[PDB]
């Protein structure tokens, strides 16, 4: 299974980015999750949410009214939407399944998508 | 919701030993997991430590993580310091409410 | 006069009770019934606790005592020194956060109200749940002791009534760590649930042995309490259990204004009566209680305010509470959500999303057949 993520390329100031991580290899209809690292330039990562095929997501207590994640299984794709997304939103997302396991591990690392805002 | 602290940088000779130590400073890193991620420059992230007792596979063997289960810190040894250790180090760990990532610490050769 | 003193954790507290008091005080005509209140902290060696309590309360004469859990984790210290020196007379104790089974057996401690669900409402809200499930199976774990056996007994009169067979029951012993027969017992059965009433860290012993008799996923769902989703016990466990926990519960400010409340009210009601004595002081010089010492106590069951700041605060015949809340979460990849709001034989499930600790969402019927049959003969020559 491969991670193939392609954003919408638009960055302009005020805007929501919705970036396309297309699974080949791998089909969506799976008990794993797929969850959403940020990045900012030059300082640590935070993970904002996830999604979920079979009903709820966590995505986050600080933003729970400000990103949205769907997930379409027949196109094997699932989108985001960050509400008011401020112009210090300028970060890096990389779409990341999940492990099994027995609790969170996020494996493999997808190569992710670069918005400059 | 807490923080996990993280040493700003490490110097040390190659082929040595380097111990990093990500200390958690609200509650007690005892009994659920964390992991240790490493990050190459212009790449994705490829995790090295998982469940503090092995490697994924076809990590070298140098690489060892612990619990110190005393100051609520982890501490990563990497033993045989190489040119090809030049890369980030990262602190993961989780709670009931979210998952926080360490700072990171970056090793000079 | 009077005087209503209390045993509390912080300083803060007190200065919340002390607010509390005086806001109580400003409601009401206060008609010749002034109720001023005195605090006193911890101490580490219960001797010493007991000692002083009972020289600092007692020679006040007071009328009511309020008592809560130290900020200490775990234990159960909190109540047993104050209930028991002032269980030598009739003065009511009220507790605040202690839910414990043991404070139930009205032999033992002979007075002492709370408003908190002990664990029996555990087994009632538990019942309730699995009265629509529509399973009729239950096997549950129970560790020997006093907290397991009033759980499997509650569990035992819950469905006495309903009229159905609960299968077998798990007994793994406390303070034990090797526990696989008793799954082995469990591994062949029809009863599909794995109902677990542990003590903590007991509970992850027999959740390692989920990961080692490979009976978790397509089915087998968990049904644990509050106490067992803490601690180790939350750390080494798996996705997709209900986690039950009593809902407002690390909350005290509420609690305590609720009952300073009730408290008012019943010295609102008792002063109009016939004469009334006052609890004697000074430690040593009285052995005997005063005339009416269960009066108060019994008046104080029949106290109702649904006013404070939750719902109807009534105190039923044990006197622990009636209505409360409970809100059962789940563990859907950690992060605990709640999925069941409890407040008594009206269910009101939260529909967010439902997961088994199978990977799955559809609920595992708990039934199997067989067609394997055992015939037994003795030989007999035309026949056998």
């Amino acid at each position: 299974l491969q991670l193939q993520e392609s954003g919408p390329g638009l960055v302009k100031p005020s805007q929501t980015l919705s970036l396309t991580c297309t699974v080949s290899g791998g089909s969506i209809s799976s008990s794993n999750w797929w969850s959403w690292v940020r990045q900012p330039p030059g300082k640590g990562l935070e993970w904002i949410g996830e999604i979920y095929h079979s009903g709820n997501t966590n995505y986050n207590p600080s933003l729970k009214s400000r990103v949205t994640v769907s997930v379409d299984k027949s196109k094997n794709q699932f989108s985001l939407k960050l509400t008011s997304v401020t112009a210090a939103d300028t970060a890096v997302y990389y779409c990341a399944r999940d492990v099994s396991g027995g609790v969170n591990w996020f494996d493999p690392w997808g190569q992710g998508t670069l918005v400059t805002v | 919701n807490f923080m996990l602290t993280q040493p700003h940088s490490v110097s040390e000779s190659p082929g040595k030993t380097v111990t990093i130590s990500c200390t958690r400073s609200s509650g007690s890193i005892a009994s659920n997991y964390v992991q240790w991620y490493q990050q190459r420059p212009g790449s994705a992230p490829t995790t090295v430590i998982y469940e503090d007792n092995q490697r994924p596979s076809g990590v070298p063997d140098r690489f060892s993580g612990s619990i110190d289960s005393s100051s609520n810190s982890a501490s990563l040894t990497i033993s045989g310091l190489k040119t090809e250790d030049e890369a980030d180090y990262y602190c993961q760990s989780y709670d009931s409410s979210t998952v926080v990532f360490g700072g990171g610490t970056k090793l000079t050769v | 006069i009077v005087n209503i003193g209390a045993v509390l954790s912080t300083r803060k507290h007190e200065q919340m009770f002390r607010e509390a008091v005086n806001q109580a005080n400003k409601r009401h005509g206060s008609w010749k019934i002034q109720l001023n209140a005195t605090s006193v902290t911890h101490k580490p060696n219960a001797i010493q606790m007991a000692l002083s309590v009972c020289e600092d309360l007692i020679s006040s004469q007071v009328y009511a005592i309020l008592v809560s859990h130290p900020p200490t984790p775990n234990d159960h210290f909190t109540p047993t020194p104050v209930s028991y020196t002032a269980g030598f007379y009739r003065i009511p104790v009220l507790g605040l956060t202690t839910r414990m089974s043991i404070y139930s057996d009205k032999s033992i401690h002979l007075s002492f109200l709370r408003t908190v669900p002990p664990y029996s409402h555990q087994s009632s809200v538990w019942f309730e749940m699995m009265r629509v499930y529509s399973w009729n199976h239950i096997i549950l774990l129970v560790s020997d002791d006093h907290e397991g056996r009033a759980a499997q007994k509650r569990l035992e009169t819950l469905l006495e009534e309903r009229e159905s067979k609960a299968e077998k029951v798990l007994q793994f012993d406390p303070g034990t760590k090797n526990v696989t027969a008793l799954l082995m017992e469990a591994k062949e059965l029809e009863a599909r649930v794995i109902i677990l009433s542990a003590s903590e860290d007991d509970a992850a012993t027999v959740y390692r042995a989920a990961a080692m008799l490979n009976m978790t996923g397509s089915g087998y769902v968990w049904l644990v309490g509050e106490r067992e989703i803490s601690g180790n016990a939350l750390r080494y466990a798996p996705d997709g259990i209900l986690g039950l926990q009593l809902i407002n519960g690390k909350n005290e400010s509420a609690h305590i204004s609720d009952a300073v409340g009730v408290v008012a009210q019943a010295v609102h009601e008792l002063l109009e009566k016939e004469n009334i004595t006052d609890p004697p002081r000074g430690c040593v010089g009285n052995t005997n209680i005063w005339k009416t010492g269960p009066l108060f106590k019994r008046v104080l069951m029949s106290s109702k305010y649904a006013d404070g700041v939750t719902g109807r605060v009534e105190f039923n015949e044990d006197g622990d509470r009636k209505f409360a809340n409970y809100s059962i979460m789940n563990l859907q990849r950690r992060k605990l959500v709640q999925v069941g709001i409890y407040n008594g034989t009206h269910v009101i499930p939260n529909d967010r999303k439902i997961i088994w600790p199978g990977g799955e969402t559809e609920k595992p019927r708990g039934y199997q057949m067989s067609t394997r049959l055992k015939i037994v003969t003795i030989h007999q020559e035309p026949f056998v």
